[PDB]
C-alpha cells in the first residue's frame, strides 16, 4: 500500500521482530503494522525511539512473502508486503519482552548478520 | 525456487532506485501490465550496482522498462551460480552503539580512534571521548 512506503529518505528507522523499515512519520503516525495489538505504537513517541533503533543495515523490495527464499531464510513469511531489512542490531529492555511470550508472541533476533 | 540477477546502475543511487522502483510497483500492480519480480537486494556495503530476483530474465528485462536510472545496465543481464544466494545477505561488523569507539575524518583530530559517551535521539550530534591536541596557545600568534 502507499502507507506503509517511505515517504522521505530522512530519519528513517526499522522495527526489531519483523524489521519493518519506514519513515518517522509513518512510525508516529501508523507505526508497526505487522504488529501493532501486540506492541502498542500508534499514538506516541517515546515508545518508537523505545523499541525501535536506528542502527540497521540493508534494505530489501518485500512482495510476495509466499513465494520467495529470502522470506523464508529470514522468517518473514507471515508479515505483509513492504520495505524491510536484513540485520537490525539491538535488543529490548527487560520489561516488553516478558510479556510477549505470556501473549503468545515469540521473541527472536532478526540479527542475521555475524559479530567479528 | 526463484533465481536472482543482477543489473548495473549508478554509483552513489541506491536508495532511491529501491524507491522509485517500489513506487512503480505499487502504482502498476492493479493493471494489465504488473510486474513480476519478486525482491531486490541493495546491500549498504556495495555502491555501483543492485541485485533483482525473478525466475527468467525477460520478467526483468521487461519490469525495467521506462525508468531512466537502469538504462545503463539494460542491454546485458547477468546470472550469478546458486551458491551467491546467502553471502549477499551477510554484514560484517547499523554501527551506532555507545560505549563504542569510532574514528573522526574531518576536524582537527583526522585519523584517530575516539569513543562515545551518549547519543542523541535527534539523530542530530553525538557526543566524543578524545584527549585534546592543542598547544594551549603558546606556540601560536
Ligand atoms: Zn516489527
Amino acid at each position: 500500500a502507499l502507507e506503509t512506503v517511505p515517504k522521505d529518505l530522512r530519519h528513517l528507522r526499522a522495527c526489531l521482530l519483523c524489521s519493518l523499515v519506514k519513515t518517522i512519520d509513518q512510525f508516529e503516525y501508523d507505526g508497526c503494522d505487522n504488529c501493532d495489538a501486540y506492541l502498542q505504537m500508534k499514538g506516541n513517541r517515546e515508545m518508537v525511539y523505545d523499541c525501535t533503533s536506528s542502527s540497521f543495515d540493508g534494505i530489501i523490495a518485500m512482495m510476495s512473502p509466499e513465494d520467495s527464499w529470502v522470506s523464508k531464510w529470514q522468517r518473514v513469511s507471515n508479515f505483509k508486503p513492504g520495505v524491510y531489512a536484513v540485520s537490525v542490531t539491538g535488543r529490548l529492555p527487560q520489561g516488553i519482552v516478558r510479556e510477549l511470550k505470556s501473549r503468545g508472541v515469540a521473541y527472536k533476533s532478526r540479527d542475521t548478520a555475524i559479530k567479528t | 525456487d526463484p533465481n536472482l540477477w543482477t543489473v548495473k546502475c549508478k554509483i552513489g543511487e541506491e536508495r532511491a532506485t529501491a524507491i522509485s522502483l517500489m513506487r512503480k510497483f505499487i502504482a502498476y500492480q492493479f493493471t494489465d501490465t504488473p510486474l513480476q519480480i519478486k525482491s531486490v537486494v541493495a546491500p549498504e556495503h556495495v555502491k555501483g550496482y543492485i541485485y533483482v530476483e525473478a525466475y527468467k530474465q525477460t520478467h526483468v528485462k521487461q519490469a525495467i522498462e521506462g525508468v531512466g536510472n537502469l538504462r545503463l545496465g539494460y542491454w546485458n543481464q547477468q546470472m550469478v551460480p546458486i551458491k551467491e544466494m546467502t553471502d549477499v545477505l551477510k554484514v560484517v561488523k547499523a554501527n551506532l552503539k555507545p560505549k563504542s569507539w569510532v574514528r573522526l575524518k574531518r576536524g582537527i583530530y583526522k585519523d584517530d580512534i575516539a569513543q562515545v559517551d551518549y547519543v542523541e535521539p535527534s539523530q542530530n550530534t553525538i557526543s566524543l571521548k578524545m584527549i585534546p591536541r592543542i598547544d594551549y596557545d603558546r606556540i601560536k600568534a
